Formats: C-alpha cells, structure tokens, sequence
C-alpha cells in the first residue's frame, strides 16, 4: 500500500489562498482525484485527473501533481469553501483514499486549548480498575490531536478520543480516556496527556499520589 | 439530472449479514459501473470495490476480499452489495458512486449513503466515580473537581451539580462511545482553591430511560 | 461493448496513380539474370488506386471524422500505408462479417502477430482499444471492441509481427509498408515489403519487389474485408462513447489485382530489379514478344485482331404434325386394366412440354430420363399404354412392385425407360 499522508487541519483567514498537500510514495505514475465533503452530506468531486476540473466547480480550485506530492489550491477562500477534502489515487489494480483535511475560514482569533487532566479516583482504585481523564476545551480551530505518555514513553492502547464538539460560544471541546489496571497505575511513576494544535503543543502531567 | 437512490438505515447484530441496494435513474445503467465506499463515523473514506454493469466483472479490495459480494440487476437497474460476518468496526455509512465501465476511477455523483449500525447492549445503568480536586488540577486561585459517569447504553443521561445550583465552571463533556458498546462521560467544574472541601459539591446523576438517581460528593484526595 | 464511431463525411475518397508498385515473387525458385514472363494476379501498371482517408482531425475544438468502410475483395488486394504511428493493426476478412459464416482476423500487437479463423460477431465499427499507465506504457488491448463473441474456433497461428514502427528514421524520412493479399485454392497468401522514402504526397517512382510472408492453409470464402484501427482510452470522461476514445490520423491506399502477364528482369543475386506489364500499350507487347527491354528499329508482328460474334441465331424449319396426343390423353372411353390398350406412336414431332406442365396430372414420374430433357432427345418408337385402375393402385405401376395389378394385370420391366402419367377421373368413369 502506497498510503497517502495528508495533514489533518489547514486554517485560512477569509480572502487568502489555501493549499492542501497529499503526499504519498511514488504518486507520479498514478492519477489523483480530489473530493469535497461538507458536514452531513455526500462527497462532491472537484478535481478528476491531475489539474482537470469539472463544470459547475468555480474557477478557484486548481490541482497539481508532480513528484511525490499532489496539491489542491483554492484562491480567494470564501466561507462556503469549508469542508473536508480527500485525495484519491488510482492505478490499474486498486484505489487508495487519503485521510481528511478539515479546512477552516478563521472567523475568530486562534484560541488556546485549555487542557485538564484527572487521575483515577479512589473508589475506582478500590474497584480494581483505573481511568485517566483528559479534557480539552476552548480551542476554536478544531484540529486537535492527543498523545498519551507513561513515565517516559508514549502509549497507544486503552485510549478513547472524542471528536471535537461545538459549544455555545462556537468553539470546541473534546475528551479522551485512558484504561489502566491499578497495578499499572502504580507501576509507572507518572503519566501525562499532551495535545497538539496548529503546530503548538500543551501537555499536562499527573503522578500517582 | 442523474440520480442514485440508496435504501435503508439497517440495524444488525454481530454475526449477521447485510445487503444494501442502490437504484440508478437518469442515464443508461448498462454502460457504466458502480463502486462502493465506506466511511466510519468520524473517520476517512475507504474503498470497498467496484463492479461493471455490462457482465459481472468485480474488483474487490484485499481488506474485504472474501466477505463482500456485489451484484447488479440491469432489468430494474439496481446494484446490491452484501457484507457477511458483521462485527463492531463495521458500523459506518456506505456510499454508492457511478464509476466508469473500465479503468476504475471517477467517483462522481455519490448517492446519499446508508447508515449500517451493528451492536447489542439493550440498556444499562451508569457507574459513577468522583474525580477529586487535586493540586495537579489546582493552579493559583482555582481548582477543578468533577464526576465520571460511565458504562451506560441509554444515551440520554444527565449530571447536575448541587441539584442545579452551580452554573459557573460546570461543563459536561460529550459522552464517548466505547468499543464495549456503552457510553461514558465526565462533567467537571472549577471552584476557588480556597474552597476545596469548604462548600457542597454533589453531582446529581439521573438516568431517565432507567430510573437511576444518585448523588455523589467530591472531596479533595485523602 | 462496441461504439458508434462513424461520422458522415461528405467528401469522397481521392485517386492516385500506382506508377509501378505491387510486384512479388510468385514462386520459390532461385533465378539468376533470367528474364521470366509469368501470367498471374498482379496489380496493373499506372492503375487507379483509391486513397482512403480514415480517421482525420480538424482543429476547431478537435474533430475526428471517422469513416472506415467495408470494401470488396475481388481477386486479392494491394494495400499500402505511410504511417509514422502504430494506428494500423491487422485486418478482418470474410463473407458476411457476422455469425453463421467463418471469418479471418489478423492482429498485430507490439510483440507478436495472431491470426484466427473462427466464427466472429463483429460490430458495425470495430477497433482495437488500447490502455496506458500514465507513464505511457501499455496496460491492456481489448479485442472485445472488435467482436462481441468468438466461438467454434478453427485455426490459430502466432508468430513475429508483420508491421513494425521503426521510428526515428534518419531524421526526415517516411516508411512505406506494402502488402499483397490473395486467397486461392484454399490457401491465404500474404506478401510484404517495407521501404524508406522522403516527403512525397503519393506512392514513389522506384521499384521494389515483395517477399512472401505466410501461406495459411485455411479454405475460407472471402468477398469483403475491413481494416482494424487502434484507439486509445481518453480517461477524461467516464463514458465509453466516441468522445471517450482518442485517435491520430490514418490513411491508406487500396488497389485490386487482375490476371496479367509480367516480364520480370532478375538480378544475379536473385532480385527482381525491374519489370514490365505486357498488354497495356503496344510498345510493351513488342517488348514481351521479343523478350527484351530494348527493341531496335524494325517492324514486328505482335498479335492478331479477330472480330467478335454476338448472339447465336438458330434457324430451322416449320412444324406440321406436332403430335395429336389429344386422342390417347383425350379419349371418351378408356380401356380395362386386364386388357390395356397399346398405341404405337411413330415418326412425328412430340412435345412432352404440353404434357409436363399441364398441371392436370396427379402423377408424372419419369424413370429412364428426367422429364425436362424429353424435348431434346430422339428415339425409335414410343409406345403408349392406357387403362383405368383404383386410386391407390397407382403405386404398383412402377418398375419392381408387387400386388394384384403388377403381378398379373400389367407388369413393367425392371429397367424401364419411359414415364408414367396418371390423373383422377371420378366424374367420367363412376356412375351412381
Ligand atoms: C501481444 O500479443 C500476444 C499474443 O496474444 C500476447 O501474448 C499472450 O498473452 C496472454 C495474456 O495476455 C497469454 O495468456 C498468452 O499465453 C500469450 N501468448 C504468447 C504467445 O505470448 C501478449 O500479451 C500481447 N501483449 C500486449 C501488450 O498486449
Ligand atoms: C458450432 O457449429 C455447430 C455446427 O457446425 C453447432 O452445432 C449445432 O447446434 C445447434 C444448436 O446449438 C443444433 O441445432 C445443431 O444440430 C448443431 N449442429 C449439428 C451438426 O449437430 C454449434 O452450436 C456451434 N457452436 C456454438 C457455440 O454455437
Ligand atoms: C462465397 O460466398 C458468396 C456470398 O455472397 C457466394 O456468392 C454468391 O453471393 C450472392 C449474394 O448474396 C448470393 O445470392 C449467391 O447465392 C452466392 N452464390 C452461391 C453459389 O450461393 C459464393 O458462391 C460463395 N462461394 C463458395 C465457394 O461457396
Ligand atoms: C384435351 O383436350 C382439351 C380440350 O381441347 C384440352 O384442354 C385445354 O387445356 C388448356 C390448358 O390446360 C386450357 O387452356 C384449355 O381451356 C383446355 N380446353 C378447353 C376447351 O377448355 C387438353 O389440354 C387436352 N389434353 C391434352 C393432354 O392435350
Ligand atoms: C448507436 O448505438 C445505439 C446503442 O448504443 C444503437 O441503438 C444505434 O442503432 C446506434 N446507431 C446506429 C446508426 O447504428
Ligand atoms: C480514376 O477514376 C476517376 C473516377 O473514378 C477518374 O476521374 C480518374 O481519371 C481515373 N484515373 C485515371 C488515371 O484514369
Ligand atoms: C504520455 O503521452 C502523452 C501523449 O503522447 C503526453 O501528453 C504525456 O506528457 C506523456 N507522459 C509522459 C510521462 O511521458
Ligand atoms: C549483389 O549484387 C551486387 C551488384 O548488383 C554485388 O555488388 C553484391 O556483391 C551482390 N551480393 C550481395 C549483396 O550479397
């Protein structure tokens, strides 16, 4: 699998040009299509075969494909061009779809994701189980991601992550849970939840007692 | 003018088989192809496979090889896809796109998609723990405490603070759906660090499909 | 799976002049500077070779004018093409180009040639669909754009390709390819030649013989043929229609063979370097009569002139006694079956046609001689026997039967020669 790597979020102020890069291996002997999916609808094809655009798509979407990256470019980004954009590569045998890219027409000031971390309560310790609780809030551009840490290493098992949800103030919130047996809870001297958001990162940490 | 109408919002159990239909109108059905695309809720698109409407001629992905069967019916001009041996991880939205009769591209019109949900929990009451205010949650003038209400199926559940008294800092986070099939959530509120144990902070948990009502006090760690 | 491609073009095909082209070695027998005259199917010199414009492109938004007709195959064809591309693949030969008749298919791809005699189901506009890989390498070539089904498959052959590209070509030169097809005595013979030429509008002025390629032992009845062209898939549209296939420019030359006499001048290595076609003009008939390429002054007897006669006038004498059969076939009272009559018809003019076509006879069988050839033969005597029998006893009046009639009433010898005539007579002979 030549699997295409594509960034999770691109933030653009109203009136600028957005550039989405679908980079996968090879990708020069394959044609690439670009699809647009608004939230709650079926996707819409916006670029079919390597800079070719169908009728009905306005004259600001332009594709490109050269080397090991494909590129979608929107010029003069309005508020209606806010959706998910998928990159797709086909050959004689199979078809690969890339990851998403949520584009956002910054209608406000980049907020800071307030993070808050909680260790497993005492009753849960007596309950022969353990759960770490990482809450994220107020981070208006919603492309947050999370990573979990035992004393020095990253962990990738026992964690669940909510998709971002819009609050009343029209910013976002999210949550993640870490499953642990209490003996593993006291095994490692401390854990932490880190969140990355627009390159920036903030992490919080808790140690057992 | 062209049109792909899908069918159903099926709910199955783990182990059963599902059949989705996609009916075309507005063009000559016999000279094109149909491809199927999956999308898990909150994830990206996956390619399932492709069929040509001329004479059979399937092409499946290797992840779904041996599980899916796609057929056509040009007399009524519909297309069917059948998945077998369903499990959790297969609950998704299934899309039907009009591809060419050859060369495996061009997912243009995208019929509206059917949501297929697998599972089986019925109903269950919540388990509650208090997440104590701690110095790791404390910072300067304020410190946060909350209540974790987990493992329940019947989605509408509510947690209030002090019978509805505190509205400052009280924030209930969206419930999360685990692999076990049960929901879970945690509601937290910040309160001045001078007031760790001083006043009353009791979370009132009410589960309306069931009849669960429990008040849990949150106090600083021992 | 096949496409309507044919756009109606008002323009007719042009005509060029085959100066001296399409000559081949009609046999495997090394010669060395021997001036040899041969009567065979050749293309006549300075004949009228049709220039077919196939796919051709005009630039307004890009319009291809597809017109690829089915042509007759009279006695063999001379085919010629100056194509830089690889747009001319093989041919289809046959009688109906359909089911219920066998057909022959020659296909050249980039590494082999494949020849099938089979029972095809060709479409109205057959072509070869080619697919590529975005690095312009080949992916697949579907022959299901030619036919829809191919069953009952008799002959198959596969070898090194007939036609190759050889691009580059020393800067600015063109590669003329010539083929001669002829199907005689159950064999299908193909002759070929490749020659480099410069930028000429037509066939060149030189001389080049054609070496034989294959002699396929088929036994196929061929009266029509058609040319296969290769089209590439466009990938800029999902549909399979005429907008979904791209094409270059294609043109070829077609002339027909005729039985002529050619004087061939061999080389010392075994190479036909020049030739001349007898007939045509007088000078050439003299060169053929002398067996030379230079005639010295003189006067030479070259042939003969014989007026031709039309129609055949057959004169003869009138007619009197055209036989009045109207006594034996028109009697008021016949004769019993146990004492039949016996009339000995004699010298006269007998017209068995008035009998044969009278349509009043329920049975008219002839044994020694079929009926229509009676009015063209002469004998010594005709006898006519007459009687009356039941209706279902007429099958015993025949050579070699049994029954109460043929046993002892009237017996016919076993090498009978005449004819037996019988008709119903219920109203005359049966009475209440
Ligand atoms: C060119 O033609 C030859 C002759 O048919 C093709 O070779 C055959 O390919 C098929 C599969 O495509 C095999 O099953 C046969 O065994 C092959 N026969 C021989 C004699 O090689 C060849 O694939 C064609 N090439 C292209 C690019 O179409
Ligand atoms: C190949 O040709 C043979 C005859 O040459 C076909 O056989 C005939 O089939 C029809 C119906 O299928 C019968 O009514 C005839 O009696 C058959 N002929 C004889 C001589 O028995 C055969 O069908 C052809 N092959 C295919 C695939 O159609
Ligand atoms: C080869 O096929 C052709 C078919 O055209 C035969 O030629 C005659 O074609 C006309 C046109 O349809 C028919 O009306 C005649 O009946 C055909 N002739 C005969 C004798 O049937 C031609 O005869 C065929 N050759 C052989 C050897 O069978
Ligand atoms: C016997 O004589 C009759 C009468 O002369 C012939 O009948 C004629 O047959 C022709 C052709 O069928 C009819 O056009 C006439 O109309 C018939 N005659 C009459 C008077 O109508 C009959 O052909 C004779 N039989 C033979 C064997 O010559
Ligand atoms: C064009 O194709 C259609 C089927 O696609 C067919 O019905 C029609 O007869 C074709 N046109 C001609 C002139 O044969
Ligand atoms: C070839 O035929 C066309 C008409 O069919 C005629 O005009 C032309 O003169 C002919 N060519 C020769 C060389 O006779
Ligand atoms: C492939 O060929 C087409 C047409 O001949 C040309 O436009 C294209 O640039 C070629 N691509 C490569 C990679 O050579
Ligand atoms: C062919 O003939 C030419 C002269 O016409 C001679 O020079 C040459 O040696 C011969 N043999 C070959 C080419 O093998």
């Amino acid at each position: 699998l030549p699997v295409l790597t594509q960034p999770p979020s691109v933030s653009v102020s109203p009136g600028q040009t957005a550039s989405i890069t679908c980079s996968g291996d090879k990708l020069g002997d394959k044609f690439t299509c670009w699809y647009q999916q608004k939230p709650g609808q079926s996707p819409v094809q916006v670029i079919y075969q390597d800079t070719h655009r169908p009728s009905g798509i306005p004259e600001r979407f332009s594709g490109s494909n050269s080397g090991n990256t494909a590129t979608l470019t929107i010029s003069g980004t309005q508020a209606v061009d806010e959706a998910d954009y998928y990159c797709q590569a086909w050959d004689s045998s199979t078809v690969i779809f890339g990851g998403g890219t949520k584009l956002t027409v910054l209608g406000q000031p980049k907020a800071a994701p307030s993070v808050t971390l909680f260790p497993p309560s005492s009753e849960e310790l007596q309950a022969n189980k353990a759960t770490l609780v990482c809450l994220i809030s107020d981070f208006y551009p919603g492309a947050v991601t999370v990573a979990w840490k035992a004393d020095s290493s990253p962990v990738k098992a026992g964690v669940e992550t909510t998709t971002p949800s819009k609050q009343s103030n029209n910013k976002y919130a999210a949550s993640s849970y870490l499953s642990l047996t209490p003996e593993q809870w006291k095994s490692h001297r401390s854990y932490s939840c880190q969140v990355t958001h627009e390159g920036s990162t903030v992490e919080k940490t808790v140690a057992p007692t | 003018q062209v049109q792909l109408q899908q069918s159903g919002a099926e709910v199955k159990k783990p182990g059963a088989s599902v059949k989705v239909s996609c009916k075309a109108s507005g063009y000559t059905f016999s000279r094109y192809g149909i491809s199927w695309v999956r999308q898990a809720p909150g994830q990206g698109l996956e390619w399932m496979g492709w069929i040509s409407a001329y004479k059979g001629n399937t092409n499946y992905a290797q992840k779904f090889q041996g599980r899916v069967t796609m057929t056509t019916d040009t007399s009524t001009s519909t297309a069917y896809m059948e998945l077998r041996s369903l499990r959790s991880d297969d609950t998704a939205v299934y899309y039907c796109a009009r591809s060419p009769p050859d060369f495996l591209g061009w997912f243009d019109p995208w019929g509206q998609g059917t949501l297929v949900t697998v599972s089986s929990a019925s109903t269950k009451g919540p388990s509650v723990f208090p997440l104590a205010p701690s110095s790791k949650s404390t910072s300067g003038g304020t410190a946060a405490l909350g209540c974790l209400v987990k493992d329940y199926f019947p989605e509408p559940v509510t947690v209030s603070w002090n019978s509805g008294a505190l509205t400052s800092g009280v924030h209930t986070f969206p419930a999360v759906l685990q692999s076990s099939g049960l929901y879970s959530l945690s509601s937290v509120v910040t309160v001045p660090s001078s007031s760790l144990g001083t006043q009353t902070y009791i979370c009132n948990v009410n589960h309306k499909p069931s009849n669960t009502k429990v008040d849990k006090k949150v106090e600083p760690k021992s | 799976q096949c496409v309507n491609l044919t756009t109606r073009t008002q323009l007719p095909p042009a005509y060029t002049n085959s100066f001296t082209r399409g000559v081949y070695y009609p046999d495997k027998v090394f010669r060395s500077s021997v001036l040899h005259s041969t009567q065979d199917l050749f293309l006549p010199f300075f004949s009228n070779v049709t220039w077919f414009h196939a796919i051709h492109v005009s630039g307004t938004n890009g319009t291809k004018r597809f017109d690829n007709p089915v042509l007759p195959f009279n006695d063999g064809v001379y085919f010629a093409s100056t194509e830089k591309s690889n747009i001319i693949r093989g041919w289809i030969f046959g009688t109906t180009l359909d089911s219920k008749t066998q057909s022959l298919l020659i296909v050249n791809n980039a590494t082999n040639v494949v020849i099938k005699v089979c029972e095809f189901q060709f479409c109205n506009d057959p072509f070869l669909g080619v697919y590529y890989h975005k690095n312009n390498k080949s992916w697949m070539e579907s022959e299901f754009r030619v036919y829809s089904s191919a069953n009952n498959c008799t002959f198959e052959y596969v070898s090194q390709p007939f036609l190759m590209d050889l691009e580059g070509k020393q800067g600015n030169f063109k590669n003329l390819r010539e083929f001669v097809f002829k199907n005689i005595d159950g064999y299908f013979k193909i002759y070929s030649k490749h020659t480099p030429i410069n930028l000429v509008r037509d066939l060149p002025q030189g001389f080049s013989a054609l070496e034989p390629l294959v002699d396929l032992p088929i036994g196929i009845n061929i009266t029509r043929f058609q040319t296969l062209l290769a089209l590439h898939r466009s990938y800029l549209t999902p549909g399979d229609s005429s907008s979904g296939w791209t094409a270059g420019a294609a043109a070829y030359y077609v002339g027909y063979l005729q039985p002529r006499t050619f004087l061939l001048k061999y080389n010392e290595n075994g190479t036909i370097t020049d030739a001349v076609d007898c007939a045509l003009d007088p000078l050439s008939e003299t060169k053929c009569t002398l067996k030379s390429f230079t005639v010295e002054k003189g006067i030479y007897q070259t042939s003969n002139f014989r007026v031709q006669p039309t129609e055949s006038i057959v004169r003869f004498p009138n007619i009197t006694n055209l036989c009045p059969f109207g006594e034996v076939f028109n009697a008021t009272r016949f004769a019993s079956v146990y004492a039949w009559n016996r009339k000995r018809i004699s010298n006269c003019v007998a017209d068995y046609s008035v009998l044969y076509n009278s349509a009043s006879f329920s049975t008219f069988k002839c044994y020694g001689v079929s009926p229509t050839k009676l009015n063209d033969l002469c004998f010594t005597n005709v006898y006519a026997d007459s009687f009356v029998i039941r209706g279902d006893e007429v099958r015993q009046i025949a050579p070699g039967q049994t029954g109460k009639i043929a046993d002892y009433n009237y017996k016919l010898p076993d090498d009978f020669t005449g004819c037996v005539i019988a008709w119903n007579s219920n109203n005359l002979d049966s009475k209440v």
